[PDB]
């Protein structure tokens, strides 16, 4: 990781800032009296500054995360309780199992999923929800638009002795493998709202959708879109800033 | 309250923040939950697409945090001077320090000229 240092505040260097992101900066940081631009690789900039060639506390303090009936474990953990173990290798791919949204979806799966149900996990990442679905007797497809998480999802699956299907893409790619009994989607409010009509098309008549990744204040958008798509509200769950909204068609 | 121990000013791409620098060290030095911020920032700025988002993270003595996202900057909103500041002046209300709804366009259009935009 590289850093390009510039004297002054962020507001003071305002006009030249878009040029720093044109170079390929990943983030700016105002400090004592400087602005710290961060680059993957150093490239010459005529702004005149100084280049410098300069998570594990979280990872080594990482404890098992309870999401009844599950416990989310790193490969280096064990568990003596009665909970269903979910072994997830912590990485850069979302789905470590610790976040509120992931845990809300895990619990919602336990309440809604029937053994034999066809389950679509939209935005599978690490594969945690598709794996959990399989653990509950579901027949899971996990899809992701990022092909890089897919090897990680398959590796996680083998750690758990289950075999969901994993696939690159989104709702479109999932279509030939559906229709589904249950959709689980840990995304974000505005995407749920845009996808609501296609959520209905993805499910069998009487099927259901479990939607999370939704900031509390953004929930009205999802409620409005899902009602507009013809869904009926089933239940809502919350933890901290976040909510899960369950719907039936 | 909740004692404030830091006010961190960052500028991040919308919905694509990571635990990598500056977020890592910026919040990590005060013991704030990096992964919690990353997840929350990304969801809060998700619909904005590729917009550069300035963010202010207030970190407290119990290691918890809150944050505020910005308008964002005019230099991004500038990138041929048309009727730009008929809505940009109303966009720069919660960013500029001037305590007037109207007296803003008389400074944004001038700042746009040197970029250089004609
Ligand atoms: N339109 C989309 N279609 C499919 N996947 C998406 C889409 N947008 C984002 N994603 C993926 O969804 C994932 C979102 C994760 N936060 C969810 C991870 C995991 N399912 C969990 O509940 O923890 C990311 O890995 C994205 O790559």
């Amino acid at each position: 990781m590289w850093v390009y240092r510039l004297k002054g505040t962020l507001e003071a260097l305002d006009p030249i800032l878009p040029g720093l992101f044109d170079g390929g900066a990943r983030g700016l940081w105002e400090r004592e009296g400087e602005v710290w631009a961060f680059f993957p690789a150093p490239v010459d900039l005529p702004y005149e500054g100084v280049w410098e060639e300069v998570l594990e506390a979280w990872r080594r303090d990482l404890k098992p995360a309870l999401a009844p009936p599950f416990v989310v474990l790193a490969p280096w953990h064990t568990w003596e309780g009665a909970e269903i173990p979910l072994v997830i290798e912590p990485g850069m791919a979302f789905g470590t199992g610790h976040h509120e949204t992931t845990r809300l979806a895990l619990k919602a799966l336990a309440r809604h999923l029937r053994p034999g149900d066809k389950v679509l996990d939209l935005g599978t990442g690490s594969g945690v929800l598709a794996i959990a679905a399989e653990k509950l007797g579901g027949k899971a497809l996990g899809v992701d638009i990022d092909p890089m998480v897919l090897p990680q999802a398959e590796a996680n699956a083998k750690r758990n002795g289950v075999r969901p299907r994993f696939l690159e893409g989104s709702l479109e790619a999932a279509l030939p493998f559906g229709p589904f009994d249950l959709l689980v989607a840990n995304l974000y409010a505005e995407l749920h709202a845009a996808l609501a009509p296609r959520y209905r098309e993805a499910l069998v008549p009487g099927g259901r959708a479990l939607l999370t990744g939704i900031l509390k204040d953004r929930a009205p958008l999802v409620r409005e879109a899902m009602a507009g798509a013809g869904f009926r509200p089933l239940e809502e769950a919350a933890e901290g800033e976040w909510v899960l909204l369950a719907y039936g068609r | 309250m909740k004692k404030v121990v830091a006010v961190v000013k960052l500028q991040l791409p919308a919905g694509k923040a990571t635990p990598a620098p500056p977020v890592g060290p910026a919040l990590g030095q005060h013991g704030a939950n990096i992964m919690e911020f990353v997840a929350a920032f990304n969801a809060a700025t998700a619909n904005m697409g590729d917009a550069i988002v300035p963010v202010e993270i207030t970190i407290y003595a119990d290691r918890s945090f809150t944050f505020v996202t910005k308008t964002p900057p005019a230099s991004y909103l500038i990138r041929i001077t048309w009727e730009q500041v008929l809505e940009i002046a109303k966009q720069k209300m919660p960013d500029l320090n001037t305590t007037d709804l109207e007296a803003a366009a008389r400074m944004i259009a001038g700042s746009a000229r040197s970029m250089g935009v004609e």
